[PDB]
């Protein structure tokens, strides 16, 4: 019958490893990269589109970062339709606290719920797991400014600065030597930036191959504020910084 | 629905799914159980290979089923978050239906169950996840700690580790645990439970976590340095 | 060979071998011998033991106050069907006030075992079963096969040297049809039938399991003591 | 219908009336109105013959299982919710049911909980349900005591079903008597209110009104 | 892969005879029926001098008329053994007595067969149920994960029960008393155990008419150790 | 609107004696005025020892008869062709009837037969299954007429020592099988005569260890 | 009884010149007993307000799932609901409930931020849309408002000019009414500036 | 839960020493209108039973469409379908009877009074009623409706009760229902001129007789009545 | 159940509730605790139909606690009332409705505020100084109308209650058997036991 042509995408390997979990895992590594910084007064997040073209309308175009809500978002790195079914039901699950507690969901709240459903396709239903590692920049007014990562088998961790997608072995060890703990966003976006443009595989880093945002207080008074940078103001930040 | 049966005997009696989820026990970081005369002490090993790890919400390896029990594992990240829901879940509705909180040995049995009714329904596979579960009964002054694995079954302990390098702690918990004077306070339980540890862990900075377990839903994680003093003084009587 | 993984799937020469090693595991089963008379039906079945500390294991099942079965191959997969024909006779005698007749009990045997034959996911029976019982056309007996094959027979053996049985009876076809009135003698030929199928081994007195239906006779089992008169 | 139960110093003390009736038509007088759900915890049947009888039979058969499963004695806490929380799934189908459910264990000591098939659970020391309730309430109040003995909380517990069977017309029959200790129930025998009611009287001087 | 309800050539379930491997790899369980009561005694087998031997729970009640024990894949007997202690209780709620032990045993064997693709595999554990009823007397039935029950005057289960069987073929007879059954029990599993015998790693239990099923306390078993290495020094 | 219930009318009896007991009936059915049969059999032998009777709803009665009849077949299939004793019976007669709680058997349920002590038992059932083992019951149309003579013919009610004057009670001596059923017949007479449902025919079924035999009696027609 | 009645309350609005105005009352009662003062009944997502009246528990519900989707509206439109987009919005929602309807009778009031067309929409407790040039009224006094407003009304009102008709409006048409007044709040809304203001009024 | 539209009246029946008779009006009422005057009521099953109806007309074709369903079902891998496996009466009237009770425990009836006659393989007279409730009863002389009030009577003047059976022949028993057939129509509004009456001997077999009517009618009488009371 | 009043002051919500329990005929109870403590320092008193209150009480108390393990935070007043809200809005057009009225006292930790919720069984909710379910409204509101302060001490909520209660003894027909008093502040929920 159809036994024959079942793959398991739900089994152990005899080293106790989850077969379809570390191949996810292998797509995700020929990704863009995105880099997430955590400072005091922000979060920075950062990340690399795939080689473009000049054809593409980029100012209508989003493939790596995502808003959640007004308080959260994500960093994609892996298979963008995989992530859009994860980014919405995200952002209903935000929504669905919202409507229960009349307050805005806790960061790390709704990165386990999403984390837990990434989590179920790996042990039971026999489908293929979803091929997108996610890095959340959230606040909430519990444990303030957050950095999380979440992968295909549903484990999540926290972070002060952190990337994912392709060459992260080489963007980790640079932000670990220039990172401290007293760093500000406008340093953090510094950072992010360079890291980029040493561990890119394109000839140059240009405003077209980026996406940026950033979390900040920056928000007349007692607020947060979301900024999605435009293509406009990737080009400034980066001769600002000194790259361009 | 998925229906596909997983885990399955072969011609030597053996469930390889079940034993392949022991496997990725083994190559959890190590958890270690020991209980005292009047507490239990759960130590935990933390791999320094990821550093810039945010420590204030990174989750934490010990979690409370409730505010009298407590639960650690070596295995699966995700897998272990499962079992910790339902287990919580679990308590509160034993709160709701007898009007008492859960024994130590009910929330394990609960747990055990779980984990092997994943290893004979078709379409799941195993969890790759070993628990070690401690605390104290409602009104009982007596330690409890328990261990489950895979398979489902599970066991009392005096003393127990699980994970990576489990065999070496172990093997040093065997001749060092006596069971007719366990650790008389809080403080050798403690102590104990860390030179364990670093029989194995590499470094006793930010490697060991430690968490206390008293009667009375006393229950508290110790510091970094809290932790460290103990790993300065064991140390200090090694030169000798 | 590449054809017997499963039920659902003929060899090249229109084989299915699920079922003829469902078979298979008939023929290992204990020998048990089935035949009749115009008045009497009878079952004879030698029963197996584990060891000599074990009991010997139960081969004749009754279904109603005129109906009943001996088994031979899995036993759980004789509880099922068994359980099935009780069902059956039950309805009948429920919504009819009519006792079912063992013809139709066989049909409804077959179209049971059938369905496992040519679905996925199932398996065949593993088990083979002679029905006796007396009906509003006298008495009868039936064979089953877990291929689906129900026999209506004048006598006949299924298990493990069952061929010497069977022989047996086919000799004597012309003898024992005739013991009408007589339930004893019919069941002497039944019992020197199985006989002939015994090997190293005899009939002892937890050994030997007998069942009878009949004109005025309701199914009954005969075990321990109950058959030492035929020994 | 008469039913009793109250906690003391010895334990708990449970009495019961015996009469059955549909309408004016008294169908018993033998009606055995304490559930021995099993030999540490007893049930009164009130409202509902069969729901009451149905239910708290089944009930020892929970308790069973729990303390299989649990190897330790179901608390009559615990036993008396799993009751409670039935009843509570069909609340509006028409069950009908005042129970007290009694029992002594050593976390609790003497427990006595009143379920009721609207889904009400109430701890207490003395209960009283019934037609005939509120005459056995004014004998219980006027001379309970904790520290009453034995011997006389069961004189207490027959003389209130007494005064309920003598004025309730749907009570009466005789008296069933039970006796809670921790070690399990004792039954204190069956009392007939006919001969009861001219015994209590000789000996007690009341109803005086009444011409013997 | 292949169906696990599949038959092989020879006409045996293949998932079935693969679970009766795992109850080998398993500890004892021995069984000995008598006319005084039937005897279950189990070989704990501790992997570990720190795992607290009394938490090993290898003996359990079903009701106060029936016992069982078990040897394999313990952990799928935890089912079997609710499903037991609800039937057997359920019984009592629909007819207000107690269940034969044979409908019991019935009644857990039922669960066997039902897997495939109801469970994913068969229980890769055997039951050696005991108990008493009015109509049959003290008996002893083996449950295997085929769904066959066959009864036994005495039964040994797990690593070594061919060696533990062919000692009971020898010892038992149908004059038996519950001491002597008990000093057996004992016997054959120190033959057969890998470690020494004691109190610790080794439990008894029985079931009588008038006290029901009731297992050993390890001083109650302690005391059956040293009378049984003294009459075996006897001669 | 449909109304699923009707009445039948019909009367029963049973009486646990000390080594025997006997459920009785009127073979009378009817509805409102009119009689449908002056014999339709209303206490039957179900097997294993057991005499019982529905009476009420005839048509509901027929079912739970029907359906206790097959339990008795099943529990001889599951158990070893086992005896089904009186209080297994009515035990499980009780869960028959509470399983349609809320649409229930429109019945009075009476069983009879013997304990497994061998001494007489009568068993007791309302529509919906709360039941209990009783010596004396009577059942249907013509109950309130029997039930207060059994009072005082069988337990001897407001009967006592002449001489004491109140003081010493008429002593409960048990009654034979011959003694019985004269009460039987009287009650059913005396129903006869002042109950318009009540007449045509009595039959008794009475239960000893020797099995299960039968008597009839006439009763008057009008 | 009347689950529309039971707490009481109302709703107004008006259009002017290049501006709309929605008020409401603050009552909250059970039937004759006044619970809360501070019950108010408009609601606003990003430039587009909603005033609900009716059973106060449905005026909380839908608020929320109003809330709700207008939130996942512009995560996924990437701007903000527009008064005439919202309407539909509403509307559908309320059908969706036809046998089983929230007891409310809402009210929408807003100008399109493209177009700068001032817009008002009503609907009955299961979406029939209401889009009045004018005025639109709701609640237990909406005959009451119906003539207040029909009088006052005439239309191209300034900002300020119509802050006064609205204001006259529901005053002296929640004095006519048990279950309306108890404070009033008034919605003053340009293309963009809002200008939100309590007024007073007797307190019986 | 529905209301009867088209009705059938009484049906009335008795056994006799040989077998038993059963007879219905060929009329189907639509409340006071007398409708439809060519129904038939009574429906052979085989060469051994009969089975009468009355009540709910549209019920009755129902349950003549399950009677033919059964005679196809039971011949069906059946030898012995013309013989000795043949339908008895008695397994067409359980059959009817588990069907009518079931119907009314869903509350949703078959609005019928239902008299199955017929004989047995043993040559046991079958006589047998059930009805919209699932009651059912056994009598020498059944009767459904109308026919319960004024036909039992006069039948049960022949047979009294069982030992009157043998002692009935079939002529004074076709008398006997033909007279009761008469009696209706004098007295039922909702009955016929026109009847079936069906015979279902041991010896001579079934004997199934349409289109009889009633006669030897009694009106002369009439004449000589003139007002209410005091008009002459 | 009958009486339930709540006051929030100053620095703490103070609850007070009957303690009759009435079936009908008799008063089976008179010393009934009509509270449940959601979490340390959030207190929920309730009246309604018998049976539903207790069963959706303790139904609220138990995912509170989920809900404070699982996260090991204790959410705030607001945040717990909206829940409860939510699920009596549900429970309203259910098959079987909860016919319960509940009073939610917390104190915010976060905020240093006491905080009363008034949410009726329809999931009518409103924050308020002071509230009452059924009739208790009638006979004291307008006493609290005329008596209360936000900046009042507990002690002076105590004699502002006591006022209320000595009101409704007077004119209320119902036996209450007088009211269990509860205090919810910084330090959590303790009893006043004499009242
Ligand atoms: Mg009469
Ligand atoms: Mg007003
Ligand atoms: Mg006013």
């Amino acid at each position: 019958g159809s036994r024959r042509y079942d793959s398991r995408t739900t089994i152990f390997s005899p080293e106790g490893r989850l077969y379809q979990v570390e191949y996810a895992l292998e797509s995700i590594s020929h990704a863009g990269t995105a880099i997430g910084i955590m400072a005091s007064d922000g979060i920075v997040l950062a990340a690399e589109r795939k080689v473009t073209s000049t054809l593409l309308e980029q100012d209508t175009s989003t493939e790596k970062l995502y808003k959640l809500n007004d308080k959260i978002a994500v960093a994609v790195a892996g298979l963008t339709a995989d992530a859009e079914i994860l980014i919405n039901t995200a952002r209903i699950h935000a929504q669905n606290y919202l409507k229960t507690y009349n307050e805005d969901i806790p960061v790390e709240i709704l990165v386990r719920r999403l984390s837990d459903i990434k989590q179920g396709y790996t042990q039971h239903g026999g489908l293929r797991p979803f091929g997108v590692s996610f890095i959340y920049a959230g606040y909430d007014d519990r444990y303030g400014y957050q950095l999380y990562t979440s992968n295909p088998s549903g484990n999540y961790t926290g972070w002060k600065a952190i990337s994912v997608g392709a060459n992260t072995s080489a963007a980790q060890t640079l932000l670990q030597m220039d990172y401290k703990d007293d760093m500000k966003v406008d340093d953090a976006i510094e950072l992010a930036l360079k890291t980029l443009s040493k561990t890119t595989d394109s000839s140059a880093l240009t405003y077209d191959r980026l996406e940026f945002a950033t979390i900040r207080k920056g928000a007349n008074d007692g607020e947060v504020y979301q900024k999605i940078f435009k293509p406009q103001e990737i080009k400034d930040i980066l001769v600002k910084t000194g790259i361009t | 629905g998925y229906d596909r049966a997983l885990s399955i005997f072969s011609p030597d009696g053996h469930i390889f799914q079940v034993e392949y989820a022991l496997e990725a026990v083994k190559r959890g970081t190590c958890a270690v159980g020991v209980k005292g005369k009047n507490c239990v002490v759960l130590g935990c090993e933390r791999r320094s290979t990821l550093k810039l790890q945010d420590t204030r919400i990174t989750p934490s390896k010990v979690s409370k089923i409730d505010s009298h029990v407590v639960l650690s594992f070596s295995g699966l990240n995700a897998d272990s978050r499962i079992l910790i829901e339902k287990a919580r879940v679990e308590a509160q509705s034993h709160r709701l239906t007898l009007e008492d909180p859960v024994t130590v040995e009910y929330l394990t049995r609960y747990v055990a169950g779980v984990q092997q009714r994943y290893t004979q329904s078709g379409g799941v596979r195993p969890f790759g996840v070993s628990t070690l579960i401690a605390g104290f009964d409602p009104r009982d002054d007596e330690p409890k700690l328990y261990q489950t694995e895979p398979s489902g079954i599970y066991s009392s302990w005096s003393a127990q580790t699980i994970g990576r390098n489990s065999k070496t702690v172990r093997e040093f918990l065997e001749k060092n645990y006596d069971r007719k004077e366990p650790p008389a306070t809080v403080e050798e339980c403690v102590k104990l439970t860390v030179r364990s540890l670093l029989e194995v862990v590499q470094t006793g900075a930010k490697n060991i976590e430690i968490t206390v377990v008293k009667p009375d839903s006393d229950i508290v994680a110790l510091s970094s340095e809290e932790i460290n003093q103990y790993v300065t003084q064991i140390e200090q009587e090694k030169q000798e | 060979n590449n054809y017997d993984g499963d039920t659902v799937t003929f060899s090249p020469t229109g084989r299915l071998f699920q079922v003829e090693y469902a078979l298979e595991a008939i023929k290992q089963g204990s020998v048990t011998v089935g035949l009749r008379s115009n008045t009497h039906a009878v079952l004879v079945a030698l029963k197996r033991n584990a060891d000599e500390l074990s009991s010997y294991q139960k081969k004749i099942i009754k279904c109603d106050e005129h109906m009943g079965l001996s088994l031979a191959g899995l036993a759980p997969d004789a509880r099922v069907l068994s359980n099935y024909l009780r069902q059956q006779c039950n309805y009948s005698s429920l919504v009819f006030n009519r006792k079912l007749a063992v013809e139709r009990a066989g049909h409804l045997l077959c179209d049971k075992a059938q369905k496992n034959t040519q679905s996925y996911g199932g398996r065949p029976y593993g088990v083979g079963l002679l029905i006796i019982g007396y009906d509003k056309s006298g008495a009868h007996l039936l064979e089953f096969q877990p291929s689906g094959n129900v026999t209506e027979l004048y006598g006949t053996a299924i298990g493990a040297r069952s061929q010497g049985a069977k022989t047996y009876l086919e000799r004597t076809l012309d003898t024992f049809i005739k013991i009408d009135g007589n339930p004893d003698e019919l069941i002497k030929a039944g019992v020197e039938a199985i006989s002939q199928s015994l090997r190293d081994e005899s009939l002892t007195v937890d050994n030997l399991s007998i069942a009878i239906v009949g004109k005025d006779t309701p199914f009954t089992i005969y075990d321990g003591e109950a058959v030492a008169k035929y020994i | 219908t008469t039913t009793l139960a109250f906690r003391f110093q010895g334990g708990i003390i449970v009495a019961v009336d015996s009469r059955a009736t549909a309408g004016n038509w008294v169908a018993s007088q033998t009606v055995k109105k304490v559930i021995e759900i099993n030999p540490f915890l007893l049930g009164t049947m009130a409202g509902g013959a069969a729901d009451c009888q149905f239910w708290e039979t089944w009930l020892g058969s929970q308790c069973r299982l729990h303390e299989l499963r649990e190897k330790e004695r179901i608390s009559v806490a615990a036993a008396s919710k799993i009751l409670s929380n039935l009843v509570y799934q069909y609340k509006g189908a028409g069950l009908s049911m005042g129970t007290m459910i009694c029992g002594y264990t050593r976390k609790e000591g003497p427990t006595i909980y009143y379920v009721d098939s609207d889904g009400t659970r109430l701890k207490g020391d003395i209960f009283c349900v019934g037609s005939g309730q509120t005459f056995a309430y004014g004998v219980l109040d006027s001379n309970y005591k904790w520290d009453l003995s034995v011997e006389d909380a069961l004189y207490l517990g027959k003389r209130s079903i007494l005064a309920a069977a003598h004025r309730n017309a749907y009570s009466g029959g005789s008296v069933n008597l039970y006796h809670v200790t921790e070690d399990g129930w004792i039954y204190h025998g069956n009392h007939d209110v006919g001969e009861l009611f001219w015994k209590v009287k000789e000996e007690e001087g009341s109803f005086n009104n009444v011409i013997g | 892969d292949r169906g696990v309800s599949t038959f092989s050539p020879e006409g045996r379930l293949f998932q079935v005879e693969y679970s009766l491997e795992a109850i080998k790899l398993g500890s004892t369980a021995i069984g000995i029926a008598t006319k005084e009561g039937v005897v279950l005694g189990v070989e704990k087998r501790a992997t570990s001098p720190l795992l607290e031997s009394d938490s090993i729970e290898k003996i359990v009640e079903i009701d106060r008329h029936i016992g069982c024990a078990m040897s394999g894949l313990t952990a799928d007997a935890r089912s079997m053994i609710e499903h037991a202690r609800t039937a057997a209780v359920t019984h009592n709620l629909y007819y207000d007595e107690d269940i034969n032990v044979e409908s019991l045993t019935q009644s857990v064997c039922d669960l066997a067969l039902r897997f495939g693709e109801l469970m994913s595999r068969p229980f890769g554990v055997a039951l050696l149920i005991a108990g008493h009823d009015a109509d049959d007397g003290y008996q002893l039935f083996h449950a295997e994960p085929s769904g066959t029950f066959y009864r036994y005057n005495a039964k040994a289960i797990g690593s070594g029960s061919e060696g533990a069987q062919a000692e009971l073929l020898n010892e038992w007879h149908s004059s038996l008393t519950l001491k002597e059954a008990e000093l057996l029990v004992l016997k054959i599993l120190k033959q057969v155990m890998e470690e020494k015998l004691d109190e610790n790693n080794a439990q008894l239990s029985c079931i009588t008419k008038q006290d029901g099923f009731k297992i050993y306390d390890n001083e109650k078993t302690a005391e059956l150790i040293k009378e049984l290495k003294e009459k075996e020094a006897a001669e | 609107q449909f109304n699923p219930y009707g009445d039948n009318g019909g009367t029963i009896l049973g009486i646990a004696g000390e080594d025997f007991a006997v459920l009785a009936g009127d073979t009378r059915n009817i509805t409102d005025y009119s009689i449908n049969s002056r014999y339709e059999p209303k206490v039957f032998d179900c097997g294993d020892n057991i005499v019982m009777s529905a009476n009420g709803f005839a048509a509901d009665g027929d079912a739970l008869v029907k359906r206790f009849k097959n339990s008795v077949k099943w529990y001889h299939f599951d158990h070893n062709d086992k005896k089904l004793s009186i209080n297994s019976a009515a035990r499980n007669i009780q869960h028959l009837l509470y399983g349609k709680r809320f649409f229930p058997y429109y019945v009075h349920t009476i069983i009879a037969g013997l304990d497994e002590d061998g001494k007489g038992a009568v068993y007791s059932f309302d529509p919906v299954g709360s039941y209990e083992r009783e010596q004396c019951r009577a059942g249907g149309a013509a109950a309130s007429l029997i039930m207060p003579f059994l009072d005082n013919q069988v337990n001897f009610k407001n009967q006592y020592e002449p001489g004491t004057n109140g003081k010493v009670k008429k002593p409960l001596k048990y009654l034979s099988v011959e003694e019985v059923i004269k009460l039987v017949r009287d009650s059913f007479t005396s129903a006869t005569e002042r109950h318009i449902q009540v007449g045509d025919g009595l039959e008794i079924l009475i239960v000893t260890k020797d099995g299960v035999r039968k008597e009839f009696y006439e009763l008057k027609r009008d | 009884s009347d689950p529309s009645s039971i707490n009481g309350g109302i709703v107004v609005a008006m259009t002017g010149k290049d501006c709309v105005a929605i008020a409401c009352d603050l009552r909250l009662g059970s039937q004759s007993l006044g619970v809360s003062n501070k019950f108010e009944k408009i609601f606003h997502y990003g430039h587009v307000f909603l005033g609900i009246t009716g059973l106060a528990t449905d005026v909380t519900t839908l608020n929320e799932m109003f809330r709700y989707k207008t939130n996942l509206y512009k995560l996924k439109e990437e701007r903000a609901i527009e008064p005439e987009t919202f309407t539909q919005l509403v509307s559908s929602s309320l059908y969706e409930r036809r046998f089983g309807p929230y007891f409310v009778g809402p009210v929408v009031a807003g100008i399109n931020s493209k177009s700068g067309k001032p817009f008002i929409a009503g609907f009955d407790l299961i979406g029939c849309i209401d889009e009045a040039k004018d005025f639109i009224v709701s609640g237990t006094a909406s005959d009451q408002l119906f003539g207040m407003c029909e009088s006052l009304y005439e239309p191209n009102l300034e900002p300020e000019d119509l802050f006064e008709t609205i204001s006259q409006a529901l005053l002296n048409a929640a004095d006519r009414d048990a279950l309306s007044g108890w404070g009033a709040v008034v919605y003053i809304i340009k293309k963009d500036e809002v200008v939100k203001r309590y007024l007073k009024m007797r307190q019986d | 839960t529905q209301q009867p539209i088209v009705t059938g009246t009484s049906v009335i029946s008795m056994k006799y020493d040989n077998g038993v008779i059963i007879a219905a009006d060929n009329l189907g009422s639509y409340g006071s209108l007398l409708r439809f005057n060519g129904v038939e009521r009574l429906i052979p099953v085989g060469d051994n039973t009969v089975v009468g109806i009355s009540g709910d007309i549209s019920d009755m074709q129902h349950i003549e469409r399950l009677l033919k369903d059964l005679v196809t079902e039971n011949a069906y891998d059946n030898p012995l379908a013309d013989a000795e496996e043949a339908l008895e009466p008695s397994y067409i009237f359980e059959y009817l009877a588990t069907v009518m009770y079931q119907r009314r425990s869903k509350m949703n009836p078959l609005w019928n009074a239902i008299i199955v006659a017929g004989v047995q393989s043993n040559g046991d007279q079958f006589l047998r009623y059930v009805n919209l409730l699932g009651v059912t009863y056994s009598s020498p002389t059944l009767a459904t409706g109308f026919g319960a009030h004024m036909a039992n009577p006069l039948l049960r003047k022949v047979v009294d009760r069982e030992s009157d059976i043998p002692k009935t022949t079939v002529q004074v028993a076709e008398e006997a229902i033909v007279n009761a057939m008469r009696v209706l129509y004098y007295r039922d509004a909702r009955s016929s001129r026109n009847f079936s009456l069906a015979i279902i001997d041991k010896n001579t077999g079934l004997t199934f007789k349409k289109n009889l009517q009633v006669e030897n009618m009694k009106w002369d009488f009439a004449k000589d009545i003139k007002g209410y009371g005091t008009q002459k | 159940m009958d009486i339930i009043l709540g006051i929030r002051v100053q620095d703490s919500v103070i609850l007070a509730s009957s303690k009759a329990v009435t079936r009908g005929i008799s008063v089976l109870k008179d010393s009934d605790d009509k509270t449940r403590q959601l979490s340390p320092h959030t207190l929920m008193s309730f009246a309604g139909e018998a049976g539903d209150t207790v069963q959706f009480a303790e139904y609220i108390q138990a995912n509170i606690q989920l809900y404070s393990i699982r996260e090991d935070y204790e959410l705030s007043p607001q945040a717990v009332s909206s829940f409860v809200r939510q699920e009596l809005a549900k429970s309203i057009r259910s098959r079987r409705p909860y016919q319960v009225n509940v009073l939610i006292g917390g104190y915010d930790k976060k905020k240093n505020k006491p905080e009363l919720y008034q949410i009726d069984y329809l999931g009518t909710k409103v924050e308020l100084p002071y509230g009452a379910h059924g009739y208790s409204g009638f006979y004291t509101f307008s006493l609290l109308d005329h008596h209360y302060r936000p900046d009042m001490t507990t002690e002076e909520g105590l004699d502002l209650l006591k006022l209320c209660v000595q009101e409704l003894e007077k004119r209320m027909p119902m036996d209450f058997k007088g009211v269990i008093v509860k205090i919810v502040d910084k330090d959590g929920i303790r009893q006043v036991d004499d009242f």
